[PDB]
């Protein structure tokens, strides 16, 4: 079983804001930083979010993060078919002394 | 104990080979030069520069800080390395700031 | 510009070891963090652990209990990963991927680093 | 605020010119050539090194630190800077390991 | 051993400003962190301020209201005090010294140095 | 008047263990590290002891220091006539941002 709790499926219409929660406690995101992962269909997850906010070149400003104690959200506003994904957490475990990812989010789109 | 689980202040190791301007020991602002030849043989400009990850890695700032009695948040401190600059059109040899660390600065509270 | 080139897809027996290669195609390999993440069909992802070329400074999780041998060569620009003793349920995609971002350097801290460009993937599959 | 009474840990920056000896960038102990030569132009190898002071500025540790929550000490930081060396032959500029902050590291109390 | 040569003493006028050298007889003078601390005839020590010579950062006592400059010059090796609207109080010994280690550089910090090894000292004698 | 708290004159017969004070506060002393200075009649200051209590080249063992919270002491062991100076306190005050130093102690010698 997985360290970061995250919803097993989220479906939203198209053009619409859609929110990935995210579940930890003091020994990862309550005293560290949460990364976002976007993981298409037969493809290697791609770096979307960085240090809670920051998010990388070539990623749209479609894609927010925000943290608030030991819990993380995601925000991809204005949605498309192409979003259709697999939505990942991870964040460093100082007590585990190693990266703990989450469960993982499926994105449906009509 | 010697292995600590984290820092009070988070940093982020960068080695940056692409610096085109700097700040100079006295501070104005020189030209860096991408490449020192020494005298057989050529080198790539590298420099090793640590920064803050965030200033207020906790609401109150800096981890594990007694909130109640001190205004904490993390600044970044410098250190002076040699590096090949151009000053107008003759190459000068003298010492630039970089980035090196990140650290905790204290304050009383009222 | 800069990619991360993964060993073929093998098919092994339990109990063997598979050693799954990472080339950075390009150059500055030893400035990069090396990773690696390991995702079983269908299911999430899993850290495996990881490698800093210039300093040749590795962390590896212990859920694996040591059968995870993450090395690295500067002159070949390649990262290799060996798990010995290969079980069933290890039967994955093994992802390698790069950081130029390198947190909690110090001497008396484990260094860290993010997975910022990934891999292609490697399909490791054991047959019982 | 921006200026601080005092940091979590205290810093002593002395300017080293006086390196014989030094640790290389994979650990490897090295002899550090006293000058460098632009071709013409000579220049005596300077270094830039800050030390902590002391390991423990307060009783407990590190300044303004939750002593009853945390166990810290102030520890020495290090950064990679290109130096003119020689491994018994002949010229080599390669990075070598010197000390450049003194920051404070955590871990949580039973 | 290096040692930090004054200018010679003076007697001034009310009003009047007078500049005391601090010349470093041998080298590394930019290594140092030049201090400047008075002391009245059969008196206590009075901290002034002080210069990095390399950074060209000035420190200086909120007590003296802003008559204090202080400046340095690399080429001529040597450091400046100039004690502008000069007082009957003033009339004291002006020392300057040298530190090797500089303590709190940080660019949130106010940076300072100990007196490690001090000059012979200028009596300045203001006259009413 | 002095910031930091030094006793007027102290008085001790030749070859014997003596004494000085140094009273200071959270500002400085308590938060900070305390160096002593000698001064010969017509003579310059020279530094005896810093950082609480490690001594420069040149100074005898018979120079002692030692720093417990706001306080400070100053340990001369072995008297001799030449010892016969006034003894200053020396340390940075935070507050107000300035090396701050002591009365000064007279020390007469029979």
């Amino acid at each position: 079983q997985s360290v970061l709790t995250q919803p097993p499926s989220v479906s939203a219409a198209p053009g619409q804001k859609v929110t990935i929660s995210c579940s930890g406690s003091s020994s990862n995101i309550g005293n560290n930083y949460v990364s976002w992962y976007q993981q298409l269909p037969g493809t290697a997850p791609k770096l979307l979010i960085y240090d809670n906010n920051k998010r990388p070149s070539g990623i749209p400003d479609r894609f927010s993060g925000s943290k608030s104690g030991t819990s993380a959200t995601l925000g991809i506003t204005g949605l498309q078919t192409g979003d259709e994904a697999d939505y990942y957490c991870g964040t460093w475990d100082s007590s585990l002394s190693a990266w703990v990812f989450g469960g993982g989010t499926k994105l449906t789109v009509l | 104990f010697h292995r600590g689980e984290f820092s009070v202040c988070d940093s982020v190791s960068v080695w940056v080979g692409d610096k085109t301007t700097a700040t100079d020991i006295k501070g104005k602002e020189v030209m860096v030069l991408g490449e020192v030849n020494i005298n057989n043989s050529v080198f790539k400009q590298y420099f090793f520069e640590t920064k803050c990850r965030d200033p207020n890695p906790v609401d109150s700032g800096c981890r594990g800080i007694d909130s109640k009695h001190w205004n904490s948040y993390c600044t970044t401190t410098h250190t002076f390395v040699k590096a090949l600059t151009m000053d107008g059109k003759q190459a000068a040899w003298r010492f630039i700031r970089i980035d090196t660390a990140c650290v905790c600065v204290l304050s009383r509270k009222a | 510009q800069v990619q991360l080139v993964q060993s073929g897809a093998e098919v092994k027996k339990p109990g063997s070891s598979v050693k799954v290669s990472c080339k950075a195609s390009g150059g500055t390999f030893s400035t990069y963090g090396i990773s690696w993440v390991r995702q079983a069909p269908g299911q999430g992802l899993e850290w495996m652990g990881g490698i800093i070329p210039i300093f040749d400074t590795g962390n590896s999780a212990q859920s694996f209990q040591g059968r995870v041998t993450i090395t690295a060569d500067e002159s070949t620009s390649t990262a290799y990963m060996e798990l010995s003793s290969l079980r069933s349920e290890d039967t994955a995609v093994y992802y390698c991927a790069r950081s130029s971002r390198i947190y909690d350097l110090n001497p008396s801290l484990t260094a860290y680093y993010d997975m910022d460009v990934w891999g292609q993937g490697t399909m490791v599959t054991v047959s019982s």
